RNA sequence: GGUGAAAUUCUUGGAUUUAUGAAAGACGAACAACUGCGAAAGCAUUUGCCAAGGAUGUUUUCAUUAAUCAAGAACGAAAGUUGGGGGCUCGAAGACGAUCAGAUACCGUCCUAGUCUCAACCAUAAACGAUGCCGACCAGGGAUCGGCGGAUGUUGCUUAGGACUCCGCCGGCACCUUAUGAGAAAUCAAAGUCUUUGGGUUCCGGGGGGAGUAUGGUCGCAAGGCUGAAACUUAAAGGAAUUGACGGAAGUGGUGGAGCGAUUUGUCCUUUGUACACACCG
């Protein structure tokens, strides 16, 4: 039953450094069961350390979605990241507040994108208290400084450097510095990225960053 | 007997004594 | 006769305290009335921890852990001895394990 | 400290201003009124402490004061005196 | 204690000792006075001709410089409102509850607030009427 | 082909009442071997017991050494939703297992659905009275 | 699948498991606290709007307008009722499967009403701090929340200001120690300022049952709610604490000191619960 299965390298775009993803499988074709349609927009959650070659990324994870068959080399876009349970179960800790914030952005290429962004109050060298707390206004303005910082980013650039945003996390190290004024701030991160809906495929476009 | 216990059986003579005196 | 100040929970200031629903038998409980452990564990038995870390394709991998704030009723903190009946003097004690 | 270490009549001054308004030996208020010397004009024009008005030079220059919880923030730039 | 709350506050004001006008105030009497006369003819209410003397002219207390409180001087030039200013805002609160839940109807703690301002209208509305500062018929509905 | 490791993925479902080891490329969408514990023990009170988990994923093994995968993703998860969120007695068992075959470990991820609320859990207010 | 173990049940017409996508209905984890808000009930996803509120600050205003309240009103968990919508999950009743000496239960499966929402009712909870509200006084202490003032020297900060730090003031939820107090004690910083008895005011108790029963009245569609006996019966019932015994709970004087006291310390099987003390064969 496994004899019948031909297996299609997995490549992901050069935005990567790395583009050894997989060989993901399927079977021979046949009557209306050629290869294509098992390819056809499956999803391969990869970490990022993988494509990156680098571990001290191995918190996020990177979900690229198949689209095209080039002969035997699978061809792969962006469809969104997240975190491993491990990192955010690690940041939620009691005696500090955790700040949250989603918005929907739009990219040049028809791209709708909720961005979800995650961020907990720092303590001070100095302090004595043992709470870290934020008043629920404070969180507010925090929500506010992230939430237009999600929108001037996404909005003006596209897919490939928004994610090439993504990679260093300048968008969390921006948002820090933005509510440092309003609150000292911690592991600010951009938890996750959602595609809503994508454009009509195309196939050039495709080849442009592949 | 639990208190509740004998509210509820009082609850259910005088629910019997209801229909049949005013019925 | 009156057992604790607190009346074994820790309401002061506030009505009604949602419950939570107990890890072992599913039990309503008051959320601060609960016992709470978050229990920072690995997903890797210390014993299997070596076997595991050989059979790594990454030379450079910390083992992720596990981490889980565990909600529990009296009656089966009690049973699964997280906590344990203490004296009169020692009860009024509420400093965590030394 | 002990009441019996001091006299109610006469209170030691020191520990009077950290009461409350109304908990001393006779009530006054920790308010005051300034004579705010602006930039370069000269306008003195007489404000309260804790004034909850925003205090505009008469000129219509630029706002010299601003209402708070507690005493009006001056306005980045001005002097003022008690009176 | 609050009337119609739990709370215990304590914050006021405290008049100073000295009753007389402080030396640096120079302001003569009739030019309050007729500052106060426009700023009720505009249509400030004696409070908030007292905030404004105070935070915008060198008058820290009115009583002080002239004499005469706020009210009084008013009614001696006619300027008095018709209803008492405290009773007023009351009813303007009032009126606006009434409106909110005109278009809010599960609206049930604005319907107690509602019932706590119309019960603070009425003992100041029988206040007012016991000394003859509104209409002995005045009624409020 | 050759190439540095065939990597795979094992989804591994430690309830408290059975144990198993799916095995499946990176999408998931094909599936390779599906061992349990139960499907291999002859006692319901033994389909979670370690020893179960110790002959699935030895099998997983065996499969997957003789498709050519040598090294494998894991997936552990325990039942989740409104029920218990600690992973059974065979999660360890299986681990150990495949990493004592020779088959290769790249991640390991806890995939347990956690629910951020809730449908009401069984049982009664009550709870299970015993 | 489910349990201690099973069985009821689903499954080669693909169960369970894996991935993707859509729809539906609930539910708002972690953060989350001896923390906040609210008259109480209660209130935890974002943003916006609407009206409301406490505290703080105030050299703003009125000037006694106040406190508590029969009558009379508003709100009032959950369950429940009438009708519409919805109906994921869970789930009274019911059916079945177990266990059992029996098992109308505990355990398991499927589930009806219900759980969600709208309109109209219902007005009850261990609705508890088992502690009505307003006011005065009388110990100490350190935390914490909100506001304000002062002093600070460091900020991935945008001079102020924020964030930390320190010192105060007011107000709030609380906590710790202590008796000079009170108490039957437990304990309580109020449950203190009580035979050296009187700040104001509302409700409400008079041995235990019968009994929140009968009846009348009133409210409610109903369920029931509010009001509410007597005859008769009984020598105790009950509270706190002590010792012992038991647990299908865990791991001997003296003198002095403490306690009203039984007792206890000394003596470091112990702790714990007890409605047992003929002491669980209760
Ligand atoms: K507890
Ligand atoms: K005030
Ligand atoms: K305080
Ligand atoms: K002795
Ligand atoms: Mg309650
Ligand atoms: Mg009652
Ligand atoms: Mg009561
Ligand atoms: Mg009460
Ligand atoms: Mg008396
Ligand atoms: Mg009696
Ligand atoms: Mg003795
Ligand atoms: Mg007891
Ligand atoms: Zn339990």
């Amino acid at each position: 039953p496994f004899t019948k299965k031909q297996w299609y390298d997995i490549k992901a775009p050069l935005l990567f450094t790395s583009r050894n993803v997989g060989k993901t499988l399927v079977s021979r074709t046949q009557g209306t069961k050629i290869a294509s349609e098992g390819l056809k927009h499956r999803v391969f959650e990869v970490s990022l350390a993988d494509l990156q070659n680098d571990e001290d990324q191995a918190y996020r994870k990177i979900r690229l979605r198949a689209e095209d068959v080039q002969g035997m080399n699978v061809l792969t876009n962006f469809w969104g990241m997240d975190f491993t349970t491990d990192k955010l179960r690690s940041l939620v800790r009691k005696w500090q507040t955790l700040i949250e914030a989603h918005v929907d952005v739009k990219t040049t290429d028809n791209y709708m994108l909720r961005m979800f962004a995650i961020g907990f109050t720092k303590r001070r060298p100095n302090q004595v208290k043992r709470t870290c707390y934020a008043q629920a206004s404070q969180i507010r303005q925090i929500r506010r400084k992230m939430v237009e910082i999600m929108v001037n980013q996404a909005a003006s650039c596209d897919l490939k450097e928004l994610v090439n945003k993504f990679i260093p996390e300048v968008i969390g190290k921006e948002i820090e510095k933005a509510t440092s004024s309003i609150f000292p701030l911690q592991n600010v991160y951009v938890r996750k990225v959602k595609i809503l809906k994508a454009p009509k495929f195309d196939l050039g476009k495709l080849m442009e960053v592949h | 007997m639990r208190a509740k216990w004998k509210k509820k059986r009082m609850r259910r003579l005088k629910r019997k004594r209801r229909k049949m005196r005013q019925r | 006769t009156f057992k604790r100040r607190n009346g074994g929970r820790n309401k002061h200031g506030r009505g009604h305290v949602k419950y939570i629903r107990c890890s072992n038998c599913a039990k309503c409980c008051p959320k601060d009335k609960a016992i709470k452990r978050f229990l920072v564990r690995n997903i890797v038995e210390q014993a299997a921890v070596r076997d595991v870390q050989e059979a790594c394709v990454h030379d450079g991998y910390v083992l992720p852990k596990l981490y889980a704030k565990v909600h529990h009723c009296v009656s089966c903190a009690i049973h699964a001895h997280i906590v344990r009946v203490r004296s009169r003097e020692n009860r009024r004690n509420r400093e965590p394990p030394q | 400290v002990l009441q019996n270490d001091i006299d109610l009549l006469n209170p030691p001054a020191e520990l009077e201003k950290l009461k409350h308004k109304k908990k001393r030996l006779v009530q006054s208020p920790n308010s005051f009124f300034m004579d705010v010397k602006c930039q370069g004009c000269f306008n003195i024009t007489t404000v309260f402490s804790h004034s909850q008005t925003v205090v505009v030079c008469p000129g219509c220059q630029t706002v010299l004061c601003q209402p708070t919880g507690g005493k009006a923030r001056l306005t980045e730039g001005c002097s003022f005196r008690r009176k | 204690g609050r009337m119609h709350s739990r709370g215990k506050g304590i914050s006021s004001s405290a008049l100073p000792y000295k009753r007389t006008p402080p030396s640096w105030v120079k302001t003569a009497v009739a030019d309050v006075d007729e500052l106060i006369t426009k700023a009720a003819k505009k249509g400030q209410m004696p409070s908030q001709i007292g905030v404004l003397l105070r935070d915008q002219h060198g008058i820290p207390l009115v009583k002080s410089v002239t004499g005469s409180k706020i009210l009084r001087i008013l009614k001696a030039h006619g300027l008095a409102p018709e209803i008492p200013e405290d009773l007023y805002f009351l009813i303007k609160k009032a009126v606006a509850i009434r409106k909110h839940l005109e278009r809010n109807r599960k609206d049930k703690d604005s319907k107690f607030r509602l019932i706590l301002v119309e019960s603070r209208i009425h003992r100041l509305a029988r206040y007012y009427k016991r000394t003859k500062k509104l209409p002995p018929t005045w009624k409020y509905e | 082909r050759e190439g540095e490791h065939v990597f795979g993925v094992a989804h591994i479902f430690a309830s408290f009442n059975d144990t198993f080891i799916h095995v499946t490329d990176l999408s998931g969408r094909e599936t390779l071997v599906r061992i349990t514990g139960g499907m291999k023990v002859k006692a319901d009170r033994d389909e979670s017991s370690p020893y179960a988990a110790m002959l699935a994923s030895q099998d997983v093994a065996t499969r997957c050494k003789e498709l050519g995968i040598t090294a494998l993703h894991i997936k552990l998860r325990a039942t989740g939703g409104n029920k218990t969120k600690t992973p059974g007695p065979g999660a360890q068992s299986a681990l150990r297992a495949l990493a004592r075959s020779g088959m290769k470990i790249g991640r390991i991820e806890d995939v347990t659905p956690v629910p951020t609320x809730s449908t009401r859990r069984k049982g009664g207010r009550r709870g299970r009275r015993l």
